[PDB]
């Protein structure tokens, strides 16, 4: 219906390094928004739970419409959720041979 | 019945054809190493073609006594302006804008201009890509690998290259890079006059330049014969670069 | 979860508006989604006491003022001597509505059922009050229901919030109050249930736990209001004093209960153990179940008298004349419970709880709180002791962590005695021991097991706020780049869409007799076990299906001009129980007009040639060759139709639709071409091949070769090629000629034939004497000049 | 013709992770229950499997 299509895109991201920090991905969840919101985009990181990541948010972009103070589109929120993250959970790092 | 009969096609006829212009063979080479560099978080900058003395020999240390600044070498509009002989003074600018911050780390493509007769292996015209890199621990080693991967990009991997120490006045220590063996990109530890002069404190920053020629890459890797056939615009010759390329089998 | 906001403050008082305490929980981890307004719509609601009731019926309440008011109601049950709620001449109620001075007789206000003041469907168990409350009295209040219920959608790792109690623990830590549980403590008979009750389980991998306590003597009956509201909120209609003691139990402690009547449980013995072949059993469903090895049951000692999670029995439940009971908590293992539950349509709120996992803290004490509550409740008298088996263990798990690797994990800067408060605060006893602090665990948060979960527990309540901003800086320094198939598939859609051609995305699931339409082999087929939809219940095996329904959607719609291009995967099975060969397709349809300028007389209709040239663009972009040959694909026009092969292989076809299929789609002319983009991707082009300009003048000859009407060009064109020896470059067909100029059933072709030697100048004769060679070779495969 | 809108999100999301030095990597659309599910730390339990 005019929400839900039983196929759909995503994109996923992982980055798996030695001294990842939940830092560096509120730094690259940034460049996202702006990538798509425009450079002027601020996120917002939301606690949020998912089986795979440990911390988890869910992230919203400022809303690139109205500057503050709320329209349709943010619906007079401000924020526009767009994202999830989180840091991923050992468990999935050591299944996988990490 | 006979419907079906009497519209049979000879699908082996020819198809009317959708032509497909093609980008110039400089072109393809310059967007190729703007790639490589894009994918290490370098900006392309684009800058002025008639430049400022100062800006293309002096800050680059040639200073007035130099035979590089030679007019009779150069194409020189007033004693004070010419025709840029390199990318290297939008690289000097873009580094005073930065206020002695770094890092640095720029790609300057772009046409430049030598004083010189036009033959078969000589444009008074021609292309060049300049790279600068400017940051605090910026060592040789981090040059030769951004070279290998230069060469990398544009001869493939196995392809084999040779490093030999030279000498350019704007860099120290510095290196020429031939492909098996044939010179094609010219690079060195930035000299610190040049940080000095445009900024930088070469006691906390260190730096990396290169040139290369997609006129003369361009015509080793096709074995193009004379370098005016890019300029000459001949539909035979440009036709024949439509198509995609990989690295191959 | 629904967790009323007047409850949760017998056990911690935020000593904040609803509002703010829904707000707080959602920025920290669980989301309340939304909150009910019980007193929905309320206004002027008072207890009222009918004095004297006349004849629909003429009362006079006292309403705690003054004077009584005279209310006329025809309500079915309605007398004097009943305290009522009434709603005043100026109030408000849901439906609709609202009430003022009527008149006929004299009717000032409006007593009230219950639902009229706003109750719901099965839930709800004119409204009279059990006890004698004050008239006067604002009416919600002493009904309960001056309250706003939060509703949460938790997550798996949240199961300690389905309760009164694990929700009071998290809403504590947020306000860093303190919380209180509730009384469990009975006054007890001499006897013990030990002396009553035995308690196997020979399944023991199964239940980790069940135990039982006995309650003797007991009134069944309603509960008090409180008890029957909360119950209500919670989403469950309050049955009676000692169904609903359990059900608040399990709200409250998370703990599910099972209640039987000793009586008739039919022994002094229980046995817990799994149920067998085919067993038989009937539950106070009063439906009879027949069962697996994989269910578990309770029996008597050979009575299976109650599915164990999911149901109870019918003979050993408590009815209303029950008067002793034995009280069941257990640990039923999460997934036996799951899948009982789950085949027999039967999920509880209990079984449901089974399945999230249980609060080891708890189990004892729900227990405990239940018989109490049957004490407080069904004046019932307490046995000592419980009958419990099988072994529950520690309450405590100890995680070690240090500050270091929160603030690594994170990226914040917080000390041990921040990072300390925040664990005593969520109520764990935390101890330092030079850098590292052992985090005592509670059995009642199940979900932190490990020093992330920690590190998740400090990050949601320090606050993600806080988190500053960065970027990974990578060691292994690696330029990122398109692959090479990547930037291919890129610049060939840029070569696509600039001839004009959409991308389409489209579904790829089918319909099961569209699946295989324009398959090259025979190739099985996937289908979902379970599709929502008839047209979306296979994958397909080609993208043309749904882009010839996308071209009738669009032509339907009086968009003519349809040209559409699709990249997009196909799919084949491996037989069964593996992964399907998954293939890339490029695709594409086309009809209507490729080029109109009306006032110019220009009107170029797409054609099959035009549709050729596109699948030539294409491979002229990556460096390829295709040929074609005519082919027979079903649902394309057979005579229209061709094969298009790369390196002598079948990759592909492009043909016109079959004027049957174009006509059931109300198509025109309509064009498709399906590559097998997968085979075309692994050919290696390697770079342009640069060669210098000839520098010597070809030399053109034209023929026209009178050919029987069925032989293809490409037939003449080999001919030519194969006896071109050095010089002949190429070929070109510039006119076919059939009409009554020639015999019936041949055809002119003309041909232009291009010769050319790099090295050197042609003479006339030294073209001669190979095109007199190209000749004799033609008119000897029956090709007149 | 047109470049499909969802597309045109994709392709800029991927150049600017290619900035970064990543990769753009393709796989299954049809996958197996330990990869869509257990690798990613859903046991056979889970409410989602
Ligand atoms: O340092 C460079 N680049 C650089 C380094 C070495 C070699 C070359 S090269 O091969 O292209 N070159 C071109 C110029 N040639 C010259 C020019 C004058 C004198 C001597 N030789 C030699 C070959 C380019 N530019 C900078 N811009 C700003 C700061 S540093
Ligand atoms: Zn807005």
């Amino acid at each position: 219906d005019a929400t839900h299509s039983h196929q759909f895109t995503q994109i996923e991201g992982l980055v798996v390094d030695k001294n990842i920090k939940m830092s560096d991905l509120k730094g690259t969840l940034e460049l996202v928004a702006k990538k798509l919101f425009g450079a002027d985009r601020e996120i917002r990181l939301r606690p949020s739970y998912f089986p795979f990541t440990e911390p988890s948010v869910e992230v919203d972009v400022s809303c690139f419409k109205c500057k503050g103070k709320g329209c349709n589109v943010c619906k007079h929120t401000g924020w526009i959720e767009i994202l999830g993250a989180g840091m991923v959970h050992p468990n999935v790092l050591e299944m996988a041979g990490f | 019945n006979q419907q079906l009969a009497e519209e049979t096609i000879d699908v082996t006829l020819p198809s009317r054809q959708i032509s497909i212009g093609s980008k110039h063979p400089l072109t393809r080479t310059v967007e190729e190493i703007e790639d490589l560099f894009l994918g290490l978080g370098y900006e392309i900058v684009d800058g002025y073609e008639v430049e400022q003395d100062y800006y293309n020999f002096e800050a680059l240390n040639l200073p007035k006594s130099h035979p590089a600044r030679d007019m009779q070498d150069s194409f020189y509009i007033t004693d004070e302006i010419l025709m840029r002989t390199h990318t290297s003074p939008v690289q000097a600018r873009t580094m005073e804008k930065r206020n002695g911050q770094g890092p640095v780390k720029i790609i300057c493509p772009g046409k430049v201009y030598r004083r010189d007769s036009d033959d078969a292996t000589h444009s008074h015209q021609f292309t060049q890509i300049e790279g600068l890199v400017v940051d605090k621990n910026i060592k040789m080693s981090d040059l030769k690998g951004t070279l290998e991967l230069v060469a990398k990009k544009l001869f493939g991997a196995d392809r084999e290259i040779r490093l030999r120490p030279s000498y350019f006045p704007f860099t120290e220590p510095s290196v020429e890079v031939d492909v098996s063996w044939i010179e094609i990109l010219g690079a060195g530890m930035v000299h610190p006059n040049v940080l000095e002069m445009a900024g930088f404190d070469s006691n906390e920053y260190s730096g990396f330049a290169f040139g290369m020629g997609p006129d003369r890459i361009a015509m080793l890797k096709y074995g193009i014969e004379d370098i005016r056939y890019f300029y000459t615009n001949d539909v035979r010759f440009l036709e024949q670069f439509k198509a995609v390329e990989d690295r191959g089998e | 979860m629904l967790i009323s906001n007047e409850w949760l403050k017998d056990y911690v008082d935020a000593g904040v508006k609803v509002e703010d305490l829904a707000e707080r929980i959602t920025r920290t981890g669980i989301e309340v989604d939304n909150m009910i307004d019980y007193s929905k719509d309320i206004k002027n609601l008072v207890v009222g006491y009918i004095q004297s009731k006349e004849k629909l019926n003429i009362c006079q309440v006292d309403i705690g003022e003054e004077e009584p008011v005279q209310i006329v109601c025809g309500a079915p049950n309605v007398d004097a001597g009943q305290h009522v709620i009434v709603a005043k001449v100026g109030g408000r109620l849901p439906g609709g509505i609202k009430i003022k001075r009527a008149k006929g007789e004299r009717s000032e206000g409006m007593i009230c059922s219950l639902q009229e003041i706003g109750i719901s469907s099965n839930v709800v168990p004119i409204f009279v009050f059990p006890t004698e409350v004050e008239p006067g009295t604002d009416a919600l209040t002493a009904l309960y229901l001056n309250d706003q219920v939060m509703e949460f959608d938790l997550t798996p790792n949240r199961a300690d919030a389905l309760s009164m109690v694990g929700t009071a623990y998290e809403v504590a830590a947020l306000y860093q109050t303190e919380m209180t549980k509730p009384e469990t403590q009975s006054n007890e008979t001499s006897e013990s249930a030990t002396n009553e009750l035995s308690v196997t389980i020979d399944n023991p991998e199964k239940v980790p736990y069940y135990s039982a306590r006995v309650v003797k003597n007991v009134s069944i009956e309603p509960s008090p209001i409180w008890v029957q509201a909360r119950l209500i909120k919670a989403g469950i209609r309050p049955i009676n004093n000692v169904v609903d003691i359990s059900n608040y139990v399990l709200l409250e402690y998370g703990q599910p209960l099972h209640m039987f009547d000793q009586d008739h449980i039919g022994s002094k013995e229980i046995v817990v153990r799994q149920a067998k072949d085919e067993e038989t059993m009937t539950t106070l469903d009063n439906n009879e179940r027949k069962l697996v090895d994989t269910d578990i049951v309770i029996s008597n000692g050979q009575e299976p008298i109650a599915l164990a999670g999911v149901m109870g029995g019918d003979f050993s439940e408590v009815t209303e004349q029950t008067t002793n009971v034995v009280i069941e908590g257990a640990i039923f293992d999460p997934v036996s419970i799951r899948h009982t539950s789950r085949r027999l349509n039967l999920r509880s709120e209990a079984s449901s709880r089974f399945e999230k996992g249980i609060a080891t803290e708890f189990v004892d004490e729900a227990v405990d709180r239940a018989c109490y509550l049957l004490q407080e409740l069904a004046s019932g008298e307490v046995l000592q002791d419980r009958v419990s088996s099988g072994d529950l263990g520690s309450f405590v798990t100890p995680i070690d962590i240090t500050a270091e690797k929160v603030n690594k994990t994170i990226g914040f800067n917080l000390s041990n005695d921040e990072i300390q408060s925040i664990f005593r605060q969520l109520g764990f006893e935390t101890t330092l021991k030079g850098e590292t602090l052992t985090v005592n665990v509670p059995s009642r948060r199940k979900d932190i097991t490990i020093k992330e979960d920690l590190i998740e527990e400090v990050a949601r309540i320090y606050g993600y706020d806080e988190i500053p901003s960065s970027l990974p800086v990578f060691g292994e320094v690696t330029s990122g780049e398109l692959t090479d198939r990547q930037h291919k598939t890129r610049t060939l859609k840029e070569t696509l869409e600039g001839a004009g051609l959409n991308q389409a995305i489209t579904y790829s699931l089918v319909s099961k007799d569209h699946a295989k339409d324009f398959a090259l082999q025979e190739r099985p087929t996937i289908s979902l076990l379970m599709p929502m939809s008839e047209a979306h219940a296979t994958l397909r095996q080609s993208l043309l299906p749904h882009l010839i329904e996308a071209t009738a959607y669009n032509v339907a719609r009086k968009n003519k001009d349809v040209r559409l291009y699709e990249i997009g995967r196909v799919f084949f099975g491996n037989g069964e129980g593996e992964l399907p060969d998954e293939v890339e397709y490029l695709s594409g349809i086309l009809t209507g007009e490729y080029v109109v300028n009306a006032w110019q007389g220009k009107k170029e209709e797409i054609d099959f040639f035009i549709a050729k040239g596109v699948v030539d663009r294409v491979a002229e972009k990556l460096n390829l060759e295709f040929s074609y040959k005519a082919g027979k694909i079903e649902g394309l026009h057979p005579g229209r139709t061709a094969i298009v092969s790369l390196g002598g292989a079948g990759i592909g076809f492009i043909g016109e639709l079959h004027p049957q299929v174009a006509a059931d789609n109300d198509l025109k002319r309509t064009y498709v071409f399906e590559l097998n983009y997968d085979a075309m991707m692994q050919v290696a082009v390697g770079y342009i091949n640069y060669e210098q300009i000839p520098k010597f003048p070809g030399v053109t000859r034209d023929i026209a070769l009178e050919v029987n009407h069925d032989v293809p060009s490409s037939e003449l064109k080999q001919i030519i090629h194969n006896n071109g020896e050095d010089i002949l470059q190429s070929t070109l067909v510039f006119d076919v000629y059939e009409g009554e100029h020639l015999e019936k059933g041949k055809k002119s072709v003309a041909i232009r034939l291009n010769y050319l030697d790099t090295e050197d100048t042609l003479t006339d004769e030294r073209v001669s004497k190979i095109h007199d060679k190209i000749l004799e070779a033609l008119q000897a495969q029956g090709a007149t000049i």
